[PDB]
């Protein structure tokens, strides 16, 4: 009975977490309702790490339902699976945040940051040995940004010992709403540099790519955005939501991808991304998966080299043919593998396919590549920043220069930290 | 670090404060300069009409004089 408990903070978070909740409640046979009308076993073998089971065999999402507006959470109690959500779970500000760092994490977000806090020791208090909390936000808004690691900073001062995971969706001018996101997501980054374990960067650029480049959507919007999410969130949480021996709880997943405190930052990979009856044989899947066109972070994996990578194969297939096309793309490919950390590459198989597909294939890399993410964040904040401009919105929250400077400097050291073992 | 989130917010609040401050000391001490500047000019303005409500006063009187002799 190991627990996790999820939180999802602003309109992006609450917006991917909520089509994460209807994509894995339909894997594990949980209708609208919270009754369970599956058909195999295995669908509640492993049920409790994200489900509380209630009166009268309902099963009740372990998810907190966070932001400064009404907004978006009101859209979720109305959506699909909005009646599954605990009602008391919903906390919910009303002044917003503005697409501002300050407010959610300074002054609006600290209003409303202890009522959260409350919940999630509440849902902490029932659980029989709880491993820690995944968080879905995005760097670029006020409320997930800023409240989010707020939130992650609090947590983990009353839950030291536990595990913190992040969904991070990262910003970009191809999928922007304001000017001011490279400053949230450069104050974000620090703060999830010092307080996650795990963070999946999760790229809107690289998004707004797939759907148009490969899934030929000629005008992407936020849903079909999301619906590549669903399904990276899904294969992500195979290992911890279905019986295995590999990263089947989030402290063992640490121990296997992040070699080093700060540098737990992850590329994921989904394949197949598909415009749809055929069949997909396992090496297309290991072809797909490993491919730059498949990667949600929007940095090319042969500028860089995988520290640690993570694996996981959906539905009924050759595990032999599995480990061979494995086997085959590290030695295909061992340059662009670090040799001081052997055998970094781990692979998992799981029975049950997600929804519509036979085969399905999720990457999850620990590439030194992702700096690049980095770099180009550091460069459109430093491009406003050495005007100072739009800086007005976070003074007048209380907030100095000097703490975007501290914050610009980190982030340069985390690239450079990046760089160090790239050339090792 | 929460020391430093509760200096932010206090910093907010101070400086929203003192504009309000500001914004109220300024406005009272010009509300305060443009009425005794508006007085002050019709001061002048009534001492001119006096004075020559005086020069009227000396001119009759100096008739009477002259028609005594
Ligand atoms: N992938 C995805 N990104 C989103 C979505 N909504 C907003 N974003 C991104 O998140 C950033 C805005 O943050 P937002 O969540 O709206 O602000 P918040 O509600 O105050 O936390 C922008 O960079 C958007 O591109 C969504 O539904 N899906
Ligand atoms: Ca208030
Ligand atoms: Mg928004």
């Amino acid at each position: 009975m190991r627990e996790i408990v999820h939180i999802q903070a602003g309109q992006c978070g609450n917006q991917i977490g909520a089509k994460f909740w209807e994509v894995i409640s339909d894997e594990h046979g949980i209708d609208p309702t919270g009754s369970y009308h599956g058909d195999s076993d295995l669908q509640l073998e492993r049920i409790n790490v994200y489900y509380n089971e209630a009166t009268g065999n309902k099963y009740v999402p372990r998810a907190i339902l966070v932001d400064l507006e009404p907004g978006t959470m009101d859209s979720v109690r109305s959506g699909p699976f909005g009646q599954i959500f605990r009602p008391d779970n919903f906390v919910f500000g009303q002044s917003g945040a503005g697409n501002n760092w300050a407010k959610g994490h300074y002054t609006e977000g600290a209003e409303l940051v202890d009522s959260v806090l409350d919940v999630v020791r509440k849902e902490s208090e029932s659980c029989d040995c709880l491993q820690g909390f995944q968080l879905t936000h995005s760097l670029g808004g006020g409320t997930g940004s800023g409240m989010g690691t707020l939130l992650i900073s609090k947590i983990r001062e009353e839950y030291p010992d536990r595990i913190m995971n992040t969904f991070s969706v990262m910003p970009s001018p191809k999928v922007s709403d304001t000017v001011v996101e490279p400053y949230n997501a450069t104050l974000s980054v620090h703060q999830l540099v010092e307080n996650t374990d795990e963070t999946y960067c999760i790229d809107n650029e690289a998004l707004y790519d797939i759907c148009f480049r490969t899934l030929k959507l000629t005008t992407p919007t936020y849903g079909d955005l999301n619906h590549l999410v669903s399904a990276t969130m899904s294969g992500v949480t195979t290992c911890l939501r279905f019986p295995g021996q590999l990263n089947a709880d989030l402290r063992k997943l640490a121990v296997n991808m992040v070699p080093f405190p700060r540098l737990h930052f992850f590329m994921p990979g989904f394949a197949p991304l598909t415009s749809q009856y055929r069949a997909l044989t396992v090496p297309e899947l290991t072809q797909q998966m490993f491919d730059s066109k498949n990667m949600m972070a929007a940095c090319d994996p042969r500028h860089g080299r995988y520290l640690t990578v993570a694996a996981i194969f959906r539905g009924r297939m050759s595990m032999k043919e599995v480990d061979e096309q494995m086997l085959n793309v590290q030695n295909k490919n061992s340059s662009y593998f670090v040799e001081w950390i052997p055998n970094n590459v781990k692979t998992a198989v799981c029975d049950i396919p997600p929804r519509g597909l036979k085969m399905s294939a999720t990457f999850i890399g620990n590439s030194t590549a992702i700096q690049e993410l980095f770099k180009r964040i550091s460069e459109q904040f430093t491009a406003m920043f050495r005007r100072k401009a739009f800086l007005h919105w976070y003074t007048g929250e209380g907030m100095d220069e000097m703490e975007f400077t501290e914050a610009e400097s980190n982030m340069n050291d985390l690239v450079s930290e990046y760089q160090q073992y790239q050339d090792a | 670090k929460r020391e430093h989130e509760r200096e932010v917010i206090q910093k907010a609040i101070e400086e929203n404060n003192n504009f309000i401050k500001m914004a109220k000391e300024k406005l009272a001490q010009k509300m305060e300069s443009n009425k005794e500047n508006r007085e002050a000019h019709l001061a002048a303005m009534l001492e001119r009409l006096q004075e020559k409500d005086k020069h009227a006063e000396e001119v009759r009187k100096n008739k009477e004089l002259k028609e005594e002799a």
